């Protein structure tokens, strides 16, 4: 059994397509509601689980918090695909550029388009894009504090070697 | 919200990021009164700027603070920046990160003091300086092409291909609207009309703005104007007297195509555009001839696109197709491009912040900007 | 199905075994940008591969990761294999065996690193590394002959009788289409035209591919081009201008028959073929002489089969018939032959398998692929 | 007695054979007036040449009739040769055979038009066209070496051993003293000085010759110049105003080692040397590394021979001496070489005679000279 999100037990959380707009700790501009600064929000969960969840090859999705965790678990693999050989001062800028560049949302090019509900309206697509850009900017910034933990000029190999690993053999 | 200030040689243009045109446009001018001023206390002041200076021009000495895209007087320039923030936009600059424009091939000290004044005196949160040519590609909505930008003080070319500029193929020419205004103010003397004062400079500019046009064939327009009155036009001066103008009405803008008229050696805007294409790599030239992006207020004479397309077609090999791209919004396309750039979500990590000016001084600008 | 991936030094040729002809043919090039990347966003990439590089080349330093059939630059060769599988064939390589190829008399380490990258990076389920001039003989419908393969980087002969190769009689020559391209730049320089950059090297390759041909009698062709208009013709560059050429059209291919032109001491391709036949045992030589097989893109010059038959018939004893076999699809015959081989039912016993690589290490290719 | 005349892209260098130094050393320039010329009896003439053009330059546009060692303007080139013989040397050309010079890898129409002008118009008794580098080896008193020659218009390597040149290992690079002058006109802008007329190109060339020098270690010299110090030096213009330059002194000639400063996708002079040596046959490389010979005015920057010794030592294998000979007379050593070659008692069989040109036409120049 792979590790599912803690937030699938949460209820009446806001939703877009069928992503969960889970509480977030961040500085980036966007629609995600502030988390408690003392608590693990979905990005501390997604970074904590990623290195275990990308070895499994069979993952049942319980609800919209797992659909969110999967998008995070896939975007960590894109970031570790980018980061090889960078200085932290370059990696911040390269992975923010990766986070902000134009991407396909579910319902548009998207790999898991079989499992994610398309946006409910022309307006739901914008609240989805402005969430997923805020999410993946924070996810990149948070990840970099782990991969450049002990030394600031060389990505720690214990994080970089998952760049070949690929959650359930899917990628963005 | 960011400010975009296209701080030009002849006109300031300013507005917020994401506005579709400048909220302010005014003469890039500062002036001091030229007379005894004996009737004191009716609201006189030590110096005048922008539209106020332009409105009182007859009693003023008028100084442009920029010469050929270089700041030639810093006190006058920071008076204009002060006037943009506290009279024309009416915003705290210390709450608005600011995008600034410069010509390519410029003194490094200009960009440094322009940076220093923003962090030391206007206390701005963050700031950026863009080479004003590449803003014309943002306004034109294209990744590729050769700009020709002709301002008040400078005319310059920049080839770009698929997002990369060719900085060896860039070139500039210190001839634009100012030097054409000087030349018109000279050649009207051939008809016996006379203009000499820093006020009368603006009257001749205001004539050049509406009478003047570009000949499609200069020897034909010369021969026809030398044998008919039908090309002549007339205009009235503020003092009440009237003038009538003939071949002078196109012999002025012809200086862009023949700089030897003002005693310059370097070649006209068609030849320099073609040489800037020929200085690029062999493969990109096909796309550059298809994307000659005109820009800046001196590129707005009637007929200039038709003349430019005729001239470059005589230089380039005829077995390919050459086009001039010249939108109605030409005059503002630098500022419009800066408004687009300042709106990009990927650009927001490129603003140079005071929190990296402090440990680096003005010198950061050359490595962080361009 | 199994992939057949003939990663030649000038073109990758890739597709599926039992398919008619290669479905992914593109330059064996990685391009990297060489200019000021000024426009933020814009879809920019740190490097470009294959036809994506070839079409952008006016701003790129194009470099082939492979030289004389030897991989020189593995960090870019992985980039070409990744482009081949995921962008050009759009497969997952972990699902299909790959038949690769290499030229004979290569380094041992070339063959090792090429198996290691297929199993450890591309995670391939099984693979094999055929000799290119064996594959070209399947594509001829034969089991005896002497394949002259010549590509972009290497020319080689492999004599075969009754399906036995005679490995003592294999000839390699490190001269092919890239040396003829570099020589065409050295002689085009003499008429008036300079080509210098890695991008301009592709313009002259695109001249070589359609203006050049092999003279049947070079010393009389040379006198005919020096006395008539008929041998001269012209080509139109990306910059629209025209290039006219004459004796350069056949002096370029002639380097194959006279390697002294590019400073090499060697036999030409005709005498290299005869020196391979004359190394073989005396009873097989008749069946090699009647089955010379041309292959690879450097054998596509108009008139090369007529010239090759002339020069070999002068070296060979006049008592016996010479045939040069030169199909119109000889442009791809090494891929065509790998697509036969990878579909023969005994071949499915010959692959290096993933499990067998994991247990044996990368030296397994030396004790399974020859 | 024989004449020797080096057709240098920047200076004509001419004299008799056996003289110790050139009699005439003057700019390869034709000048024409660009002003109204109202003053009757000013001593004015329709066109100017050499030092008369250089001294009168304020009223002139200056035209170099050679670009990159290729004559681009024949009608003005025969004006320079006429000035050379009749005004500068004061000789009848019908009394003296002429040794002329040409850089390698050069449009052979140049060589034909040149010999045609000598025989048809100057009626010279006999003449020859030496390779520009092979003369440089004679002046060194040497017979094995790699000649790195770099003038005003061209830079080239000729590797030569026991008097046999390796024509396949000859390498030419169209980057020289003008490209450094024009890059200096570009980067002098960063201080806010400006130079744009052809007369001002000569003022920047006169700066380049005495202010610029080659950094031994470019990044460390940049980091040393980043603090104001003994790096910066004054120069006084013909205008009587002073200018000061800092790291512009060594960014100037660093372009020889980094052609990407002028946007060229080519190796610097160090890798162009090492690539020429590594194209040579394996036994001669030791003797080429031991006998590298510099020539031409662009090899005269302070520190260039020292920095070349440092760069070739970093490319070549470490066991062996590397010795770049930099003669103090290397300003003229091509002409010194011509003064030796035309004087040797074995050479008189090699002149093209007027009597065999009158049979063969101009194409004899190839069959005799290379
Ligand atoms: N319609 C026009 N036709 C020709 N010249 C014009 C026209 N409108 C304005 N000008 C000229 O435009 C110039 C200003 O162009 P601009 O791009 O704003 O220059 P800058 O940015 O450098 O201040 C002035 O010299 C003015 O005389
Ligand atoms: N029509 C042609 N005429 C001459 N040369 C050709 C022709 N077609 C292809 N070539 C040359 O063949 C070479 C590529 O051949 P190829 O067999 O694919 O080589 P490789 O296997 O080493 O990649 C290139 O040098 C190319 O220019
Ligand atoms: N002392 C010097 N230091 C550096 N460059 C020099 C020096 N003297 C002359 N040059 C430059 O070398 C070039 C002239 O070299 P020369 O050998 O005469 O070239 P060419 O033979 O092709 O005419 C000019 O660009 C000139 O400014
Ligand atoms: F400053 Be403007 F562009 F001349
Ligand atoms: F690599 Be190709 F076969 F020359
Ligand atoms: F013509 Be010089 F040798 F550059
Ligand atoms: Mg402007
Ligand atoms: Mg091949
Ligand atoms: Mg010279």
């Amino acid at each position: 059994p792979a590790y599912h999100s803690s937030f699938l037990s949460l209820t009446d959380v806001p939703t877009t397509g069928n992503i969960a707009m889970l509480p977030l700790k961040t500085k980036f501009r966007g629609p995600a509601y502030p988390a408690d600064e003392s608590q693990m929000d979905i990005i501390d969960e997604c970074i904590g689980l990623f290195r275990a969840n990308c070895f499994f090859r069979n993952f049942e999705i319980k609800g919209p918090a797992d659909r969110t965790l999967i998008y995070g678990t896939l975007f960590i693999s894109e970031c570790l695909g980018r980061v090889n050989g960078l200085n932290y001062r370059d990696a911040e800028r390269q992975l923010n550029s990766l986070a902000l560049e134009n991407f396909s949302i579910p319902g548009s090019g998207f790999p898991l388009n079989a499992l994610y509900a398309p946006p409910l309206s022309p307006q739901d697509a914008e609240i989805m894009r402005t969430y997923l850009t805020q999410f993946r900017q924070e996810l990149a910034y948070r990840l970099l504090s782990h991969v450049y933990a002990t030394e600031k000029d060389h990505p720690s190999k214990w994080w970089t070697c998952f760049s070949k690993r690929r959650f359930m053999n899917k990628a963005l | 919200t960011a400010l975009v200030c296209d701080n030009g040689s002849g006109l300031v243009k300013a507005g917020f990021a994401g506005d579709d045109a400048p909220r302010a446009v005014f003469p890039s001018i500062v002036g001091r009164p030229r007379h005894q001023g004996v009737m004191v206390g009716m609201g006189q002041k030590d110096s005048y700027v922008g539209d106020e200076a332009q409105s009182k021009r007859g009693i003023l000495t008028l100084k442009y603070p920029i010469e050929h895209g270089i700041i030639t007087n810093w006190d006058d320039m920071e008076k204009i920046w002060h006037h943009t923030f506290y009279n024309e936009l009416r915003v705290a600059p210390e709450e608005h990160p600011t995008l600034l424009t410069e010509a390519p091939l410029n003194p490094k000290a200009n960009r440094e003091k322009m940076t220093q004044i923003m962090f030391e005196t206007f206390n701005v949160p963050a700031m950026y300086v863009a080479i004003q040519a590449v803003l014309s590609l943002y306004a034109s909505g294209r990744t590729t092409g050769i700009v020709l930008d002709s301002g008040d003080g400078v005319t310059h070319n920049v080839p770009i291909y698929e997002g990369y500029a060719l900085p060896h193929a860039i070139m500039r020419l210190d001839l634009a609207g100012r030097d054409l205004t000087d030349y018109l103010m000279k050649i009207l003397t051939e008809r016996g009309y006379s203009f000499v004062t820093t006020a009368e400079r603006e009257i001749v500019r205001d004539i050049k703005e509406k009478l003047c046009y570009v000949a499609l064939d200069f020897e034909n327009e010369m021969a026809t104007a030398a044998s008919s009155s039908s090309l002549e036009k007339s205009y009235e001066l503020p003092d009440g007297q009237v003038i009538t103008i003939g071949n002078e009405r196109f012999r002025c803008p012809e200086t862009l195509f023949q700089p030897s008229f003002i005693g310059m050696e370097s070649a006209g805007i068609h030849e320099t555009t073609y040489n800037s294409i020929m200085k690029c790599d062999i493969d990109i030239r096909k796309d550059l001839y298809a994307n000659n992006v005109m820009s800046g207020g001196t590129t707005m004479y009637p007929g200039i696109a038709d003349r430019m397309q005729k001239e470059i077609t005589a230089l380039a090999p005829s077995t390919m197709k050459i086009k001039i791209i010249a939108p109605p919004e030409r005059k503002y396309s630098v500022w419009i491009g800066g408004s687009i750039l300042a709106s990009l979500s990927t650009f927001q990590q490129m603003w140079i912040t005071k929190q990296e000016y402090d440990e680096a001084g003005p010198s950061i600008v050359h490595r962080k900007c361009f």
